[PDB]
RNA sequence: GAUGUCGGCUCAUCACAUCCUGGGGCUGAAGUAGGUCCCAAGGGUAUGGCUGUUCGCCAUUUAAAGUGGUACGCGAGCUGGGUUUAGAACGUCGUGAGACAGUUCGGUCCCUAUCUGCCGUGGGCGCUGGAGAACUGAGGGGGGCUGCUCCUAGUACGAGA
RNA sequence: AGCCAGGAUGUUGGCAAGCAGCCAUCAUUUAAAGAAAGCGUAAUAGCUCACUGGUCGAGUCGGCCUGCGCGGAAGAU
C-alpha cells in the first residue's frame, strides 16, 4: 500500500454547494433571489459576530491533498512505471509524491 | 454504590475511610452499603 | 441431615412418621422394633426424640433420651389445644402434685447441686403455656 | 366538605342513567353536606343547562334558600352547560367526573396515586378551556409590527398540553419501577393472581383474611388506592401472589382509566382475575356489566376469570358451593368473608384452577435420601409419606414438571422413579 | 508508633547498608533496596535496627512505622521467600508456567499469558493451581493481583482465579 | 434504485400486481435500495381472492431495478422495470411459490435462495 | 424622533442535568435483556399522514431519534401558512353605529455594505549586503459515527425457553 | 484493638426447629449464653453475633464546648 500526494485540480472560487454540500434552498415556493444562498450565518446579537472558521465561498482545490492506502497494482523496473489502484489528487502531467503507507 | 451527602455506618460490618478527599463507607458483609460522599 | 418427629408405637401410618427419622438411613425395622420394645413399657403416645448418631450402611445405635415434658401437661386439664396468649385466657390450672409428677421425668438425668433449682426451669413452660401455680 | 345541592335526573329512555343511591354514597365519600336533593325527568339532555330552563331556575332558587356552597350533578355536563348553570346561580358546579376527581385527590397518599390524580384532574381541565377573561386584551397589530405572535388560548392550550406531557413522562418513570418490580417475580416461575371488582365488594378483606395482612377495610367507597401484593399458599403449586387492586364504579372517567395505566399493569398481567361480586347488591348485573366494560376498556377481558360471590351471609340460609363450567373447569364459587365459609373451598378451586400435571410419582431408594428430603421439601413437599420392611423408605409425591426436570438434572436420578 | 518503637531484629547472614537514606539489604534469596522517606532516620547500634522520625516533620512517626514495616517485609523475603497461592475454579480452566510466562485458559476465546516480573518464579503442581515465589511482598502480591484481574471470582458459582486463603461469598441465583 | 414512494411491480404469485415502497430498511437516513434490498411496502393493487389484499403492510426483496447492477468486470444488467418478491415481516421468507422473469445473482445469499431456486433464469 | 411577532427553510454554536456509542459500582445481575447510580460532551443523533402550527396522535424506521442556551439563535439570509389593517359572510351581543382572545373566503415583506466580523486572494515594508531554492516546526485548523452477519460456540450459564 | 476457647437442659417453648409472623420472654448447670443479631436453610443441620475467661505490658475508650478546614457544589462565545 501506498499513500500519494498532490495537487488537486484547481476549481476556482466555488460557492456554498459546491464547496461545502450547503443544501439549496427551494427553487420555487416564493423563493426571492435565495437558492444557493449561504443562509443564515449567525445567531442575534449575543455573539454578534462570525465566528471563526466558518465554513463560506472561496477557492477551491489547487491545494495539497494526499490519499491514504492505496494498492499497489504493478510495479515495472524497465518502463519506470507503477500502477497504483484508484483514483490519485491532480491533473494529468502533474507531480505526484508516492510513499509508503503509514496506516497500511 | 450509592453516592449521596449522607453517609453512615448501615450495619456493625460498615467501615468509614477518608480516600481521595472522599469520605467512603466500606462493608465487608453487603456490597450494598458501599457508599460515597458526593 | 433433616430431623422431625416420630411416632414410637405406629408402622405405616400415611401422614406424619415416615420420613421421621429412618429417611435419614436407619434402619427403622431394627430401630423401631428395639425402641418399640422399650417404649412399650413407656407411656401410651409420647412422642420421644432422641439424639441420632447413626450409618448409612444399614447399621445404626442409639442413645437414651427421657421423655418429654410439654405432652403430658394436657392429660388432667381435658384441653387439647392452645391458646394465643397465656395470661389472659388459660386452659385450667393444675396442681403442684401434677407438676412436680411432670418434673420427675427430668429427675433421673441432671447433673446439679440441688435438684430444687429444677422447679424454675419446669414452670417456665407452665408459665408459658398458662400454667400459673396456686 | 361544604354545602351542597345535589341533582337528578332519571334518563329512563337510554342506558345514560344513574342510580341516586350511589350518588348519594360518593357525595358523603367525598364529605359534602347535601342541604337538598332534586329530581327531574327528560328525554334527551337540555343542550343550554342540561336541564330545564325551569328546573335550572329551580336550582337557583333551592341554592338562594338553603345557602348551599355546590351544586352536584350525577351526570357529565360540558364546560358550556357548566358556565350557564354557573350565570343563573353564583354558586360553583361540580360534575359526576369531577367529584370522583375530588374524592381519588382526597384519598391519594401515594406518589403514584398523587400523579395519577393529578394527570387526571390535568385532562379533565384541559378539556374546560372556554373562558380567556384575562387583563391585557386583545393585542392589536399588523405586518411587521412587534407583538406575542399568538393568541393568548393558544398559548394557555400549549401550557397545558407541555405540562401534561410532563406528568405523562413522570408517569412511564413510574411505570418503569413498577415493571422492574414486576419483572423480579416473571423470571421465577410466578403464579399471580389479582382480586378486583366493583367498590364494597368485601375484595380486600377477602385479601386481609386469606393473607393474614392488614389492609384497610371499611363501608366508605373507594377505600383502597393503589394495589398491594402477598405472598399465599395453594396446595398444587405451592407459592402464589395475591393482589388487592383498587375498585371499580359505573362509568369510570375515561381519563381517569387512562391514568391508572401504571396502577392497572398487575390486573393486566394477572395468571388469574378473581372478581369478587357483591351477592346481596340488588344491582349485580349492572355491577358485572360495568366491571366488564372498564375491563374491555382497559383491554384486559381475554385473561382467565373467575367468579367469587361474597356476602353470602346476607344471603337467607345458603352455604357455600362452587358451580362448574360444561368443561368440569370452575367457573364460579360463593363464599363469605367475616364467618370464613367457602375459603377452603376457594383454595382448592385455586388448586384446580392453573396446574399442568397430575401424576404421581413413588419413590425409594438405599440409605441415600437426605438429599432427596431436602430435595422434595425445598421444590414442594411429600405427598404420602411412610416406611416399609428391611429400613426402605416408600415415598410418594407430587410437584410440577419443572420441579421434576430440575431436581433430575441435580440429583444422580438413580431412583428411576421420578423422570 | 508502636510498630516503629518495636526494632526489627536482623538476623545472621544478612547484610545491610545504610547509604543515607537508601537503605539496601543482601541475603541468601536476593537483594532487596528501599528509598525511605526522608523524615526517617534508620540507625545501627546493636545486631539489629532502629527506626525514628527527623525532627521538624509532622508526618514523622507515620513515616517511621511504615518504615519499620517495609523493612522487616525485606527481611523477611530475604531471608525465606514470600509465597502467594492461586486457584482456578472453572469448568476446563487451567494454568501452566512455561519459565517466566504463565499461560491461562479461562474461557476466553483466546489464551492468556502473563509474563512474570524480573524477580518472581511460578510453579503449578496442578493444573488448577499456581504458587508463586518471590523476595518482595509488594511484587508478590500485585502479580497475584494481575492473575485475578483476568477472571475474578463471580458470585453464583465461585468461577475464576482466587486466592487459596479468601472466602468467596456465594450468592443464590434468582428465585426458582 | 428504489426510494420511498416509488412504485414495484410484483415478480410473484403471491397476488399482488403493485407495491409501494414506504421505508427503504437499513440505517438511518439511507436513501436507496438497489437489487438485494430489503423494503418495506404496501400493496396498492391486488387480484381479488389472493394470498394478500390491498392496503397491506408487508416486506419485500428488490430483484430488477431500471438502474440496474454493475458486475465487477465493469458491465451493466438494466431491466425494463423495476419489481419485488414479498416476503413475511417476521420470516423474511417469499409469501408466493413461483417467480416471474429473470433475477440477478446480487440475490446468491443464504437467505434468497429459496427465490433463486424457482427463477426462471439465473 | 420604531429593538419587525409565531411557525417553516438555510446555516449553525455552546452547556451537560447523556439519547446512542466507551469506562465502571450496585442490582430483586443464573444467561440474553434490563434498572439505577458514578465518570465521559469525541463523533453521531429519523422519514412521512393530519394540522399555519411548536407540540400532539398515528405509520414506518434507527445505535440513537437527548434536554436546554444562543433577541423563546437565525426576515439589511428566504418564506408569509398563523397573528395584528382596509372587502364580505354566519353564530352571538347591542335600539344602532359597531363589537367578539368565535368562526370563513380574500388580501404590497425595501435597502448597491462605510466600520467590526468572517471566507478567499493580493500590494508594501520588514526580517540588517543582495538573490534563488529546500526545509525545521512555535502555533493553528480538519478528522474521531455506527449497524448487521459469521467464527470462538449452540460453548459458558441455564430445568428448559 | 490484636492472637486460642465455650453458645448447652427442658425445647422443634406455644400458635416454623432461635432465626415468616404472633404470645410467654423466665430458669438452668454454671466462668456465659438474648426462647436468640442478620445470613442461610422449604425449614432443621450449619453460620456465628450478644454472652465469659486465657495470653498479650503503657496508655485507652467516647460524650460535651469551641478555632480553622472537607463533602453536599451542574450551564450554556
Ligand atoms: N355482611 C358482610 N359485609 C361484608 C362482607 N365482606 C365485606 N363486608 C363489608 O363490606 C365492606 C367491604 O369493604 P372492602 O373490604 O374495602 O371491600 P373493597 O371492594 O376492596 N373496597 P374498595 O374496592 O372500594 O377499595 C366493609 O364494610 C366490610 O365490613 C361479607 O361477606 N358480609
Ligand atoms: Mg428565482
Ligand atoms: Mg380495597
Ligand atoms: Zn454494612
Amino acid at each position: 500500500k501506498v499513500d500519494v500526494t498532490g495537487t488537486s485540480k484547481g476549481k476556482g472560487f466555488a460557492g456554498t454547494v459546491k464547496r461545502w454540500n450547503f443544501r439549496t434552498q427551494d427553487a420555487t415556493h416564493g423563493n426571492s433571489l435565495s437558492h444557493r444562498v449561504p443562509g443564515s450565518i449567525g445567531q442575534n446579537q449575543t455573539p454578534g459576530k462570525v465566528f471563526k472558521g466558518k465554513k463560506m465561498a472561496g477557492q477551491m482545490g489547487n491545494e495539497r491533498v494526499t490519499v491514504q492506502s492505496l494498492d499497489v497494482v504493478r510495479v515495472d523496473a524497465e518502463r519506470n512505471l507503477l500502477l497504483v489502484k484508484g483514483a490519485v489528487p491532480g491533473a494529468t502531467g502533474s507531480d505526484l509524491i508516492v510513499k509508503p503507507a503509514v496506516k497500511a | 454504590m450509592k453516592v449521596r451527602a449522607s453517609v453512615k455506618k448501615l450495619c456493625r460490618n460498615c467501615k468509614i475511610v477518608k480516600r481521595d478527599g472522599v469520605i467512603r463507607v466500606i462493608c465487608s458483609a453487603e456490597p450494598k452499603h458501599k457508599q460515597r460522599q458526593g | 441431615y433433616v430431623k422431625l418427629q416420630v411416632a414410637a408405637g405406629m408402622a405405616n401410618p400415611s401422614p406424619p412418621v415416615g420420613p421421621a427419622l429412618g429417611q435419614q438411613g436407619v434402619n427403622i425395622m431394627e430401630f423401631c422394633k428395639a425402641f418399640n420394645a422399650k417404649t412399650d413399657s413407656i407411656e401410651k403416645g409420647l412422642p420421644i426424640p432422641v439424639v441420632i448418631t447413626v450409618y448409612a450402611d444399614r447399621s445404626f445405635t442409639f442413645v437414651t433420651k427421657t421423655p418429654p415434658a410439654a405432652v403430658l401437661l394436657k392429660k388432667a386439664a381435658g384441653i387439647k389445644s392452645g391458646s394465643g396468649k397465656p395470661n389472659k385466657d388459660k386452659v385450667g390450672k393444675i396442681s403442684r402434685a401434677q407438676l412436680q409428677e411432670i418434673a420427675q421425668t427430668k429427675a433421673a438425668d441432671m447433673t446439679g447441686a440441688d435438684i430444687e433449682a429444677m422447679t424454675r426451669s419446669i414452670e417456665g413452660t407452665a408459665r408459658s403455656m398458662g400454667l400459673v401455680v396456686e | 366538605g361544604e354545602q351542597a345541592v345535589l341533582v337528578h335526573i332519571y334518563f329512563a329512555q337510554d342506558k345514560d342513567m344513574e342510580d341516586l343511591q350511589e350518588f348519594e354514597s360518593l357525595v358523603s365519600s367525598a364529605g359534602v353536606e347535601a342541604l337538598q336533593v332534586i329530581t327531574g325527568s327528560r328525554k334527551a339532555p337540555h343542550p343550554k343547562y342540561f336541564v330545564g330552563e325551569g328546573k335550572a331556575v329551580e336550582i337557583a332558587e333551592a341554592v338562594k334558600a338553603t345557602g348551599a356552597s355546590v351544586v352536584l350533578f350525577d351526570h357529565a355536563l360540558s364546560p358550556a352547560q357548566e358556565r350557564n348553570l354557573e350565570r343563573l346561580c353564583e354558586c360553583r358546579v361540580i360534575d359526576r367526573t369531577g367529584l370522583i376527581l375530588d374524592i381519588f385527590a382526597q384519598r391519594a397518599r401515594t406518589h403514584e396515586g398523587k400523579l395519577q390524580v393529578e394527570l387526571a384532574q390535568l385532562r379533565h381541565l384541559a378539556t374546560r378551556l372556554v373562558r380567556g377573561w384575562t387583563h391585557l386584551e386583545r393585542q392589536k397589530g399588523g405586518i411587521g409590527l412587534r407583538g406575542p405572535g399568538e393568541t393568548q388560548l393558544e398559548t394557555d392550550r400549549r401550557l397545558l398540553r407541555n405540562r401534561i406531557v410532563q406528568i405523562q413522562s413522570r408517569l412511564e418513570r413510574v411505570e418503569k419501577q413498577r415493571e422492574q418490580g414486576r419483572q423480579s417475580r416473571i423470571k421465577a416461575d410466578v403464579p399471580t393472581v389479582s382480586l378486583v371488582g366493583y367498590t364494597n365488594a368485601g375484595k380486600s378483606t377477602l385479601f386481609n383474611r386469606i393473607t393474614e395482612a392488614r389492609v384497610y377495610a371499611a363501608d366508605q367507597l373507594f377505600a383502597t388506592l393503589d394495589p398491594t401484593l402477598r405472598r399465599i399458599d395453594v396446595a398444587d403449586v405451592g407459592e402464589t401472589v395475591l393482589a388487592d387492586t383498587v375498585g371499580f364504579i359505573r362509568h369510570l372517567p375515561h381519563d381517569l382509566v387512562a391514568a391508572f395505566k401504571a396502577t392497572l399493569q398487575e390486573t393486566r398481567q394477572a395468571t388469574l382475575l378473581l372478581h369478587v361480586i357483591d351477592a346481596a347488591d340488588v344491582r349485580v348485573q349492572e355491577n358485572i356489566e360495568a366491571v366488564n366494560t372498564v375491563l374491555e376498556e382497559i383491554d384486559a377481558h381475554e385473561i382467565p376469570t373467575l367468579l367469587v360471590m361474597n356476602k353470602i351471609d346476607m344471603l337467607e340460609d345458603f352455604e357455600p358451593r362452587i358451580d362448574r363450567d360444561e368443561e368440569n373447569k370452575p367457573n364460579r364459587v360463593w363464599l363469605s368473608a367475616q364467618t370464613g365459609a367457602g375459603i377452603p373451598q376457594l383454595f382448592q378451586a385455586l388448586t384446580e384452577r392453573l396446574s399442568g400435571e397430575v401424576a404421581q410419582h413413588t419413590l425409594r431408594l438405599p440409605p441415600q435420601e437426605g438429599r432427596l428430603r431436602s430435595r422434595f421439601y425445598q421444590l414442594q413437599a411429600i405427598e404420602k409419606e411412610w416406611m416399609e420392611e428391611d429400613g426402605s423408605v416408600s415415598l410418594q409425591v407430587r410437584m410440577p414438571i419443572v420441579d421434576w426436570r430440575r431436581l433430575c438434572k441435580q440429583e444422580p436420578a438413580l431412583i428411576d422413579y421420578l423422570i | 508508633s508502636r510498630v516503629a518503637k518495636a526494632p526489627v531484629v536482623v538476623p545472621a547472614g544478612v547484610d545491610v547498608k545504610i547509604n543515607g537514606q537508601v537503605i539496601t539489604i543482601k541475603g541468601k534469596n536476593g537483594e532487596l533496596t528501599r528509598t525511605l522517606n526522608d523524615a526517617v532516620e534508620v540507625k545501627h547500634a546493636d545486631n539489629t535496627l532502629t527506626f525514628g522520625p527527623r525532627d521538624g516533620y509532622a508526618d514523622g512517626w507515620a513515616q517511621a512505622g511504615t518504615a519499620r514495616a517495609l523493612l522487616n517485609s525485606m527481611v523477611i523475603g530475604v531471608t525465606e521467600g514470600f509465597t502467594k497461592k492461586l486457584q482456578l475454579v472453572g469448568v476446563g480452566y487451567r494454568a501452566a508456567v512455561k519459565g517466566n510466562v504463565i499461560n491461562l485458559s479461562l474461557g476466553f476465546s483466546h489464551p492468556v499469558d502473563h509474563q512474570l516480573p524480573a524477580g518472581i518464579t511460578a510453579e503449578c503442581p496442578t493444573q488448577t493451581e499456581i504458587v508463586l515465589k518471590g523476595a518482595d511482598k509488594q511484587v508478590i502480591g500485585q502479580v497475584a493481583a494481575d492473575l485475578r484481574a483476568y477472571r475474578r471470582p463471580e458470585p453464583y458459582k465461585g468461577k475464576g482465579v482466587r486466592y487459596a486463603d479468601e472466602v468467596v461469598r456465594t450468592k443464590e441465583a434468582k428465585k426458582k | 434504485m428504489i426510494q420511498e414512494q416509488t412504485m414495484l411491480n410484483v415478480a410473484d404469485n403471491s397476488g399482488a400486481r403493485r407495491v409501494m415502497c414506504i421505508k427503504v430498511l437499513g440505517g438511518s437516513h439511507r436513501r436507496y435500495a438497489g437489487v438485494g434490498d430489503i423494503i418495506k411496502i404496501t400493496i396498492k393493487e391486488a387480484i381479488p381472492r389472493g394470498k394478500v389484499k390491498k392496503g397491506d403492510v408487508l416486506k419485500a426483496v428488490v430483484v430488477r431495478t431500471k438502474k440496474g447492477v454493475r458486475r465487477p468486470d465493469g458491465s451493466v444488467i438494466r431491466f425494463d422495470g423495476n419489481a419485488c418478491v414479498l416476503l413475511n415481516n417476521n420470516s423474511e421468507q417469499p409469501i408466493g411459490t413461483r417467480i416471474f422473469g429473470p433475477v440477478t445473482r446480487e440475490l446468491r445469499s443464504e437467505k434468497f435462495m429459496k427465490i433463486i431456486s424457482l427463477a426462471p433464469e439465473v
